[PDB]
């Protein structure tokens, strides 16, 4: 039973600086890379970074400008993030999550989330979901779309987002379900195009729904479609 | 008339063990207590066959195996082995029959400061069949994200430099390698000795 159990909430000032760690369990923690997203309140998911833990290699978003490092300590099987330089910008929800290559693609797990409060480049991937809310009746069939700026094959995940909650993961390689996702989630597409459908909808399925691409770095998530289900 | 060991054994150059080398051995007679009864062979492991027991026996055909790999891995070149070397470079099967034969070759195979020339694949999406070989070079993707050609986060070049130095663990000197396999077939048997 894999555990991504992240520290507590931290409440900082500007200028100061915080370590947040990512405890795991229930796998080999050096043969899955982590990652860490972050989410501003109400606002959409940013990618930070990357760490390998087997042999501590990393990579970062360049929107961060070099304030967060990624760490692992391999004994206690956890990861770190340190973030520096703490601005009013950066108080976000902050996610460690992990990719579950080569199984089940992009982020297959993630932490419970750890609160924080005190443009881009011309090559990134630009992930725009159009609609922001969207309401329907209980039954109906439900179509999220997601138009990639750039080709990004079928390397196209998605969330499920409820609040309070971790997103939980539902498609990768733009048309597979992770483990135990209910037959009425679909999704299709390929190059810049991809749609999520939910077949039957029911009332559990009331969340944001996200998209992400992991065809390039940085990562880059779309922005985020509430659904809301009335009778 | 009599099988060419010494063009094997005695070789100037060997094989880097992911791109590790065969000679196939057919027609001829050689007495292996020849090369039992050798020098400075630190480690002469036989499977499904004694040595002395070859000068006996008639065999389809014979490949000799060789390459060069670090001391401390010498033991993964065996059957049932698991380990960067097994898995990834050179494979024996669960039921080999044949012999694994190495000596230290440090004097010859190290350098200066470091010899780099051989190198040994670290990083490969499966496991090798027995007695397969591997000899790409393709950028080796560890994550999600696809490396398309490139070196990077995640985007392994797969093979790594053997780092041989004098003054280094006797474990991390190199060592020459040969692997003697023997196959029983229905077609006539040419590789016996006396
Ligand atoms: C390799 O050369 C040595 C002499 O340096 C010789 O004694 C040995 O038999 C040779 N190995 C063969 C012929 O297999």
């Amino acid at each position: 039973e894999v555990q991504l159990q992240q520290s507590g909430p931290e409440l900082v000032k500007p200028g100061a600086s915080v370590k947040i760690s990512c405890k795991t369990s229930g796998y080999t923690f050096t043969e899955y890379t982590m990652h860490w997203v972050k989410q501003s309140h109400g606002k959409s998911l940013e990618w930070i970074g990357g760490i390998n833990p087997n042999n501590g290699d990393n990579t970062y978003n360049q929107k961060l400008k070099g304030k967060a490092t990624l760490t692992v300590h391999k004994s206690s099987s956890t990861a770190y993030m340190e973030l520096r330089s703490l601005t009013s910008e950066d108080s976000a929800v902050y996610y460690c999550a992990r990719d579950g290559y080569p199984y089940y693609y992009a982020l297959d797990y993630w932490g419970q989330g750890t609160s924080v409060t005190v443009g881009g480049g011309g090559s990134d991937i630009v992930m725009t979901q159009s609609q922001k809310f969207m309401s329907t009746s209980v039954g109906d069939r439900v179509s999220v779309t997601c138009k990639a700026s750039q080709n990004v094959g079928t390397n196209v995940a998605w969330y499920q987002q409820k609040p309070g909650q971790s997103p939980k993961p539902l498609i990768y390689s733009a048309s597979s379900r992770y483990s135990g996702v209910p037959d009425r989630f679909t999704g299709s597409g390929s190059g810049t195009d991809f749609t999520l459908t939910i077949s039957n909808v029911q009332s559990e399925d009331l969340a944001e729904y996200f998209c992400q691409q992991y065809n390039n770095y940085p990562w880059t998530f779309g922005g985020g479609t509430k659904l809301e289900i009335k009778a | 008339n009599l099988c060419p060991f010494g063009e094997v054994f005695n070789a100037t150059r060997f094989a880097s063990v992911y791109a590790w080398n065969r000679k196939r051995i057919s027609n001829c007679v050689a007495d292996y207590s020849v090369l039992y009864n050798s020098a400075s062979f630190s480690t002469f492991k036989c499977y499904g066959v004694s040595p002395t027991k070859l000068n006996d026996l008639c065999f389809t055909n014979v490949y000799a195996d060789s390459f060069v790999i670090r001391g401390d891995e010498v033991r993964q070149i065996a059957p049932g082995q698991t380990g960067k070397i097994a898995d990834y470079n050179y494979k024996l099967p669960d039921d080999f029959t044949g012999c694994v034969i190495a000596w230290n070759s440090n004097n010859l195979d190290s350098k200066v400061g470091g010899n780099y020339n051989y190198l040994y694949r670290l990083f490969r999406k499966s496991n090798l069949k027995p007695f397969e070989r591997d000899i790409s070079t393709e950028i080796y993707q560890a994550g999600s994200t696809p490396c398309n050609g490139v070196e990077g986060f995640n985007c392994y070049f797969p093979l790594q430099s053997y780092g041989f130095q004098p003054t280094n663990g006797v474990g991390y000197q190199p060592y020459r390698v040969v692997v003697l396999s023997f196959e029983l077939l229905h077609a006539p048997a040419t590789v016996c000795g006396p």
